[PDB]
């Protein structure tokens, strides 16, 4: 029965916006970088 | 400045008197690509039937 | 933006392999070097001109295909 109300705890943790704020605390890693020519033989 | 890639967005949708501030505040690198697609206006919000 | 549809190395290979192919004319044959241009206006040297024709009928037919493929993707970008 712990799984039922920690299911409702997470949905109440997510509507409040706490999953993202903890995600900002640890995983704030966004440093992600990103014509035509011709060559043959 | 980051464009649609690198986490940025393609276009900002704002009201016209916000945008005529943003063009002057920045350089000449942006331009309103369309006309107004919902033309309503502003106003004071009173208590109902006052 | 004019010379863009080929690589900077390709503009030296193409201009380079018109003189080395142009030096092949001297094997079949400043003011003295211009005498070959009077001969290359239009045996075995004719067979050099046949293959060199289909080279220029490809560098014509690829420079078009890389000036189109710039002038469409410049239009059909996001």
């Amino acid at each position: 029965p712990l799984a039922v109300d920690m299911s409702t705890a997470i949905l109440q943790l997510s509507e409040e916006g706490e999953l993202e704020k903890i995600h900002r605390k640890w995983l704030n890693y966004k440093h992600e970088c990103s014509l035509s020519l011709k060559s043959f033989w | 400045q980051r464009g649609p890639n690198a986490g940025g967005v393609a276009a900002i949708v704002d009201e016209l008197p916000y945008i005529e501030v943003l063009l002057t505040n920045s350089n000449c690198k942006f331009r309103t690509v369309g006309q107004e697609f919902t033309r309503t206006g502003w106003g004071f919000a009173f208590q109902r039937d006052s | 933006s004019f010379l863009k549809p080929f690589t900077i190395e390709m503009w030296a290979v193409t201009g380079g392999f018109f003189l080395f192919v142009g030096a092949m004319v001297w094997i079949l044959e400043q003011l003295i070097t211009i005498f070959w241009f009077s001969f290359s206006t239009m045996s075995l040297g004719r067979f050099v001109l046949i293959i060199w024709l289909f080279v220029v009928l490809i560098i014509n037919s690829s420079y078009t295909a890389s000036l189109t493929s710039i002038l469409t993707i410049r239009q059909l970008t996001s």
